[PDB]
RNA sequence: GAGCUACCUAAAAACAAUUUUAUGAAUCAACUCGUCUAUGUGGCAAAAUAGUGAGAAGAUUUUUAGGUAGAGGUGAAAAGCCU
RNA sequence: CCGCCUGUUUACCAAAAACAUCACCUCUAGCAUUACAAGUAUUAGAGGCACUGCCUGCCCAGUGAUCACUUGUUCCUAGGGACUAGCAUGACGGCUAAACGAGGGUCCAACUGU
RNA sequence: AAUUAUAUAACUUAUCUAUUUUAUAGUAUAAGUUUGAAAUUUCGGUUGGGGUGACC
């Protein structure tokens, strides 16, 4: 059944060529540290992976390694990965700024409990704002426009 | 001056005499840590291809009878002798053998399924699917090498043209032709792993060295901040 | 403990470890030789 | 297929040959004048040494192939230490013989007579056990190598000694040590038996026969059982280079020509050394028939025939402490088909003497549990011992 | 330079009496180790003596021969040991 | 009080609460002629850690309820398809357990030139 | 920490063979890139000795 989803949703897995494929490997085993069990969940849970460059799936897995706090569980579990760049940035720096999200410091705690990923993620923009945040959609638009100009001066 | 022990050349059922290595290369040096001392252990020569026509002898299916199953110091699963024609020699014991029982040894790969008894070998391509087997051999000819150990079995998952899938005891799949022999049945000492070591002592004596007393993600340069 | 008395004597080790065959078994054992020829030595080995 | 032999403890293989001795013409130097080894000369090819006359010391024996006995037929020998996986079932097919649990009843009756009872008999037994385990020795325990030999000559010696009863006694002898063959076919295989006795009991006139002519004949019905898939010849020795010849064990004109018993010993110290009682008892019935076959073709030739007159020898076996008696009748030299006229053996076995011996007295809690000397003595052993040596005169 | 010491290979060896049982059990010699106190301090001794203590059929102790060498070896890790 | 227990250690100032240890847990590996091993996933190597039972066990997508929407992830152009029903949480405490110790303390009796 | 790093591990381009109609296999070597087992070298000054500060 793995194999079903993974041609489903990634057709060129066999054509792709040898040297693309050991790449996205072996970013996920070297420099990620990521156990063998894991590797073949990751791949098997969002194929897409596979098509996505390096230097790339290794800038997103640290953001939420440092950045984020997550650990290796955490990230196979809720399918952070599958998620983009972008959506990532905007929702979480929104509420770092707001103060309702804290980097886990050095001792691994956190004076306030953070928000579930899921209700940062997985739901719709419209409840993540409404709920999780409790703020305005037009401020949220404004943001995303200050995030780009930054952005491009960086 | 190390000299292997691993010098005889002839196959013969008495039992031959080893000599331990305490975890020393050739050179004198450790290699492998943990390992010396233990009871003094005979060697008895196991023939792990199953169809070996005798001498003289055309190459048509054969039997032969089990005289005892024994223990055997050096594995976890047991043997028994096996003799048939004019020759004797040891091999390993499934499940369930008793002594005196006969046992099939086959180089007929049936264009219909033959019937299985469990310690009979047979080419893969006979067995039905989903036969549980031991005992199994990569190349046609090379000798056994997997699954044999004790109370391990592997499955016959599925047959296309002549190439089989075999799922190993770690469920990793992997294919052979069919041209190459098993035998059918899991092996001996299926309760192995249940046993209870109960005191240092007893490690001591299987040849087990205690262990030493002594007792990596970079972040990229936007992630030196949260660190 | 007390020490001083580390010399257990054997004469099998003596000849196998510091002999006249162990010496001229290795190059570097030969030169051990020659220089003590050169020296003058009374005894080339043990 | 696993090959047995490591490389590195292999020979290793010769130097490849220097290059100049490729080039076609030219003639290499070598340091063959200078008597000795160089590193810097090539290395000379000397042709094969002869030293030109035979040292003994230094003899080489020549290959198999060119022995003036090498035959392409294969003769398979049965020797001491051969040990039938099959057993008796095995050795009876050999020798083409069929099998009567209990020893016959004429010899039985022998010793029910008390007119053949020894004096003090049960008494002077006892001594002899003890005599073989303990005093015989200066060792607080005597070890088989020395008893088990030791048990048999004492016991012969008591029975031999009702030369006083029955005169006729002086008419045997016994001789150490000799040696017995015989070649026979069975069904297209040779079959030889080279062997030795510890002891032979030798008689100036035959035994008498034990089953009639009306018996012998009525052993045709009775079909020699098979043991497939192993193979009759499973544990004999194959050989290539071999020699027809039979013995009985001694040369022709010796006064004493019928043998009357023959005796096997079991002495090893070590249990693995040590024939089991089965395997024991196929060796007793081989070497037997061999004794008996021998002395048959020295009278009626090599012909193949039923025999006008019966051959019948006996046999004892033991390791020490438990006894094994043999009787065996040859009715037949034409063994090579399986069906016909059969030979007859009866077998006693596992006949205990006695059951354990104590060299020190058990002791637990200043109690002596245990006394010194033998346990369970069973006297019902040794008449049958008796029997045996009587038969023939008595 | 592994005749001391650390670990390993091969061939050998020792273990009384008593109570338990059926054993890295118990009491306690031989033997192995070294808790505590005094004497000694160019000492009998460059680590001992006198008492008193721990184990003592086991991961026990002991003998003979062989192996691993300094950018290294060995280590039931004391940064211990390798004349 | 500490450590489960018999064991080990700074030869020459430390013998212990340290080291090892049965038990339990994590990681790596599908294979032959010199170690691992003449072995093959109930196997081998590396590492952590008292055991035992006993509370505390939760990132499954939400609501309806095996069913519909809302989500999410993707494409093809705000439209149109594709995918998410071959599965389904976890993290602490107090526990000790009799036995055992030339371990560190407290106490009674007897005993004595302390 | 600075400076290197044919210890390994990967790739890439040549070179040399095979084939293939361009093409995929490999590779006694050279040049790059990525990892880092290791290698060589150093520890400014005044402020008591520290601890935060400073200062030249
Ligand atoms: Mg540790
Ligand atoms: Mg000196
Ligand atoms: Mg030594
Ligand atoms: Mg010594
Ligand atoms: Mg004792
Ligand atoms: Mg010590
Ligand atoms: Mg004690
Ligand atoms: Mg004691
Ligand atoms: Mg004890
Ligand atoms: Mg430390
Ligand atoms: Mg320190
Ligand atoms: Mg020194
Ligand atoms: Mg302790
Ligand atoms: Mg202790
Ligand atoms: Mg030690
Ligand atoms: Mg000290
Ligand atoms: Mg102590
Ligand atoms: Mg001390
Ligand atoms: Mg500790
Ligand atoms: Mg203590
Ligand atoms: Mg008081």
């Amino acid at each position: 059944g793995k194999l079903k989803r993974v041609l489903s949703v990634c057709p060129e897995v066999f054509t792709m060529h040898q040297r693309d494929i050991d790449r996205v490997v072996k970013v996920l085993r070297e420099k990620c540290l990521f156990t063998a069990q894991h590797i073949t969940d990751v791949l098997h849970r969002c194929p897409t992976v596979l098509q996505e460059d390096p230097n790339e799936l290794e800038y997103k897995f640290q953001y939420a390694y440092f950045r984020m706090g997550l650990t290796h569980l955490d990230i196979v579990r809720t399918n952070f990965l599958q998620y983009s760049i972008t959506k990532i940035k905007q929702r979480h720096i929104y509420l770092e700024r707001l103060g309702r999200y804290q980097t886990p410091d050095k001792k691994g705690q956190t004076q306030i409990p953070n928000p579930s990923l899921r209700n940062i993620l997985r739901v719709s923009e419209a409840e993540f704002l409404a709920r999780t945040a409790c703020s305005s959609v037009e401020e949220f638009q404004v943001f995303k426009k200050l995030l780009d100009q930054e952005e491009e001066e960086e | 001056k190390f000299v292997s022990w691993k010098s005889r050349t002839k196959y013969t059922v008495k039992p031959v005499k080893m000599r331990k290595s305490g975890g020393r290369d050739h050179t004198g040096r450790i290699r492998v840590h943990g390992i010396g001392g233990g009871h003094k252990q005979n060697y008895r020569m196991i023939d792990f291809l199953r169809f070996r026509p005798e001498k003289e002898k055309a190459p048509e299916p054969f039997e032969e009878k089990v005289v005892v199953v024994r223990y055997d110091p050096c594995r976890s699963a047991d043997i028994a002798l096996v003799a048939g024609g004019s020759r004797k020699r040891w091999i390993i014991a499934t499940e369930n053998m008793k002594a005196g029982d006969t046992i099939l040894n086959s180089n007929h790969i049936g264009r219909m399924a033959v019937a299985a008894q469990e310690g009979d070998a047979h080419p893969l391509g006979a067995l039905p699917v989903g036969t549980l087997i031991n005992n199994v051999e990569s190349e046609p000819g090379r000798g056994a090498q997997y699954i044999r150990a004790a109370g391990t079995c592997g499955v016959l998952l599925r047959k296309v043209n002549g190439t089989a899938i075999i799922q190993l005891p770690s469920k990793r799949q992997m294919q052979v032709l069919e041209s190459c022999t098993a035998t059918v049945g899991r092996v001996s000492n299926v309760n192995h792993n249940q046993r209870v070591i109960g005191k240092a002592g007893r490690n001591r004596w299987l040849g087990k060295r205690p262990n030493s007393g002594l007792w990596k993600i970079r972040p990229l340069p936007p992630m030196k901040s949260y660190v | 403990r007390a020490r001083g008395n580390e010399y257990q004597p054997s004469n099998i080790k003596r000849k196998h470890k510091h002999g006249w065959v162990r010496r001229l078994s290795t190059p570097a054992g030969v030169q051990v030789i020659l220089r003590r020829m050169l020296k003058g030595r009374k005894s080339l080995s043990h | 297929a696993y090959e047995w032999g490591v490389r590195s403890t292999r020979k290793p293989e010769p130097r490849p040959l220097d290059r100049v001795y490729e080039i076609p013409g030219l003639e290499p130097i070598t340091y063959e004048g200078k008597k000795h080894f160089v590193p810097w000369l090539a290395r000379p090819i000397f042709p094969p040494w002869e030293r030109g006359w035979n040292d003994p010391r230094f003899h080489r024996a020549a290959p198999i192939h060119e022995q003036t006995l090498y035959k392409e037929e294969p003769c398979y020998i049965f020797h001491q230490r051969c040990r039938l996986l099959e057993g008796m079932k095995q050795a009876l097919w050999l020798t083409k013989t069929k099998l009567i649990e209990g020893l016959p009843k004429k010899v039985l009756s022998l010793v029910d007579d008390p007119a053949n009872h020894i004096e003090n008999q049960e008494q002077r037994v006892l001594d002899i056990i003890s005599h073989a385990r303990l005093w015989h020795s200066t060792e607080d325990i005597p070890k088989r190598e020395t008893y088990c030999p030791l048990i048999v000559d004492s016991l012969i010696q008591l029975c031999k000694s009702q030369i006083l009863k029955h005169p006729s006694l002086a008419r045997r002898t016994s001789a150490q040590n000799c040696t017995l063959a015989t070649t026979w076919n069975r069904e297209s295989l040779l079959l030889q038996v080279r062997g030795t006795s510890s002891t032979i009991l030798s008689a100036k006139d035959p035994l008498p026969v034990i089953a009639s002519r009306e018996e012998v004949e009525a052993t045709r019905s009775h079909v020699l059982e098979t043991f497939y898939p192993i193979s009759p010849t499973i544990d004999l020795q194959e050989c290539h280079v071999y020699e027809v010849k039979d013995d009985t064990g001694f040369q022709e004109g010796y006064p004493y020509p019928h043998p009357h018993t023959l005796y096997f010993l079991e002495k090893a110290n070590l249990r693995p050394q040590r024939f089991l009682p089965e395997q024991l008892r196929a060796k007793m019935l081989l070497f037997a028939f061999a004794n008996a076959l021998a002395q048959a073709r020295l009278l009626y030739g090599n012909t193949a025939k039923v025999l006008e007159q019966p051959i019948v020898v006996q046999s004892v076996g033991t390791d020490g402490r438990v006894f094994q008696f043999l009787v065996l009748q040859l009715n037949t030299t034409d063994l090579a088909s399986s069906e016909g006229v059969k030979n007859l053996v009866w077998t006693d076995s596992d006949q205990l003497l006695y059951r354990h011996f104590w060299c020190r007295p058990v002791i637990k809690k200043k109690v002596v549990v245990e006394p010194v000397g033998p346990v369970d003595f069973q006297p019902e052993t040794f008449r049958k011992f008796l029997a045996l040596y009587l038969h023939g005169v008595v």
